[PDB]
């Protein structure tokens, strides 16, 4: 009841899903290739996430605790907030690649199962990448000190 | 006149940036000028510009890299790692 | 030539180490960057 | 030809519009990749992924900035299907195909030229564009060092790893993953050469 969902959201998703259907056609109609199709879908859903973000921060009040925790530079971004109240959005394969099946559900509306079994890949990937990042940093640093 | 005629079609050109399109013809280009969008060779710059345009080049590049990623560093910390890369000369003539 | 040590705000003091400070300042945020992949 | 001239000019306007569209998408992807590189809000993996993706995109765009359109395939059925070395669609008008890719299945009839055996193609114009302007209408109806080098690099990376703190010395919340058990000195050397 302070984590607010904007009401201009479902319209958006239906519009962009119609666009995605048009692309599915342009793929079945011999008019396009797989990977370029997935790229197009990615473009569309990124645009949709941006729209959701702008609408959200155009709808939240000015005195909300969350927006006040953010706008004061204390903690967080508007991506975290968008994902908590809007739509997590696209996520990654274990090979880094995106998936054209996005996550149209937030951490408040409640994720489904299969919108939740694709959110793990990147999590484990990152929890493993952190160490390699630290290693390359230590390498560069030891060299610059040498 | 000098010519660099092995220019891959992959790389496009240098954007003129004259107030914004591909490098034009019959245009002025100086000694220290580029001809294709990318990164040059510090050794090229040293052989054709010297030890004052290659150091600047390195600093500028490293700092613009560190600047397009959300980080804030000075240059007197980059120019201490550069000074330690042009303190030796290869001797052509004893 | 160095100038002022950003820590103090005044001019740098003779005998200070400034080649290590640079390496640390640099390689501290090296985690915040876009490294190559690992696959 | 007066008609040839009027056409050539119309096709040039069409290609210039395509190129302006391309430039707009180029600036868009560039800005998006920039502002994802800087902050992106989220965590590493998604940031790096979006970055690599928009980089692929900027490539896919620029690669075709000189000689985009290859020609036309005006079909028997009072219809056109332009061609080029990329894909471009009108996102508004239900993705009507303005420019197929030379790989597409619908763009295979750009290389079938028979003695009147066309699939559904009647006219075919292979444009002689230079880079950005249409010209022609073409109707077609010592293995000693390396050892020490690699071994010294292996040793340098092993020292790098031995330099970082270890689990017997950590001051963190809970034992997490660490450089010493995800990659080996030898790969940490391979990936800097
Ligand atoms: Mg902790």
């Amino acid at each position: 009841a302070d984590v607010l969902v904007p009401p201009q959201k479902q319209e958006i998703l239906e519009r962009h899903e119609a666009e995605a259907d048009a692309i599915e056609r342009k793929y079945q109609r011999g008019a396009l290739n797989h990977t370029e199709r997935n790229e197009s879908l990615v473009k569309i859903w990124q645009d949709a996430t941006e729209e959701v973000g702008k609408a959200l921060e155009e709808f939240y009040p000015a005195d909300n605790p969350i927006i006040t925790i953010v706008k004061s530079g204390a903690t967080g971004n508007l991506t975290q907030t968008r994902t908590l109240a809007g739509m997590k959005g696209l996520v990654t394969n274990p090979k880094g690649e995106f998936i054209p099946r996005p996550i149209k559900s937030s951490f408040r509306e409640g994720l489904t199962v299969l919108e939740y079994f694709i959110n793990t890949h990147g999590a484990r990937k990152g929890l493993a990448d952190t160490a390699l990042r630290t290693a390359d940093s230590g390498y560069l640093t030891r060299r610059l000190v040498d | 006149e000098v010519v660099y005629d092995k220019l891959s079609k992959r790389q496009r050109l240098r954007v003129i940036t004259h107030e914004e399109g591909v490098l034009s013809d019959g245009d002025h280009v100086e000694v220290g000028d580029q001809l294709m969008e990318g990164a040059a060779d510090p050794h090229e710059v040293l052989r054709v510009q010297g030890p004052r345009e290659v150091q600047i080049h390195l600093v500028k590049e490293v700092q613009e890299v560190y600047r397009a990623q959300g980080v804030s560093i000075h240059d007197k910390h980059i120019e201490v790692i550069v000074r330690q890369m042009l303190r030796r000369v290869t001797i052509i003539d004893s | 030539c160095y100038g002022r040590s950003m820590a103090t705000g005044k001019l740098v003091d003779i005998g200070e180490a400034v080649g290590i400070v640079a390496a640390q300042s640099i390689g501290e945020p090296g985690t915040q960057l876009t490294m190559r992949t690992f696959h | 030809g007066r008609d040839y001239e009027d056409e050539l000019q119309s096709e040039r306007d069409y290609v210039a519009g395509l190129y302006a569209r391309l430039d707009a998408e180029r600036a868009q992807s560039q800005r998006r990749y920039a502002a994802a590189l800087r902050e992106h809000g989220g965590t590493a993996v998604e940031r790096d992924a979006e970055v690599r993706a928009l980089a692929k995109d900027i490539a896919r765009l620029n690669v075709a900035d000189n000689g985009l359109c290859f020609g036309r395939l005006d079909t028997l059925d009072d219809a056109r299907l332009y061609i080029g070395r990329l894909g471009i669609f009108d996102r508004d008008n239900d993705f009507e195909p303005l420019l197929l890719d030379w790989r597409a299945p619908m763009a295979r009839p750009f290389y079938v030229a028979t003695a009147a055996n066309p699939e559904n193609m009647r006219r075919r114009r292979q444009f002689h564009t230079l880079g950005r302007k249409v010209v022609d209408f073409t109707d077609e109806i010592a293995d000693e060092a390396a050892e020490r080098e690699r071994r010294e690099e292996e040793a340098y990376a092993a020292g790098v790893l031995d330099l970082m703190v270890d689990r017997e010395d950590l001051m963190d919340d809970e034992d997490h993953l660490l450089a010493q058990d995800l990659i080996d000195a030898e790969e940490l050397a391979d990936r800097f050469k």
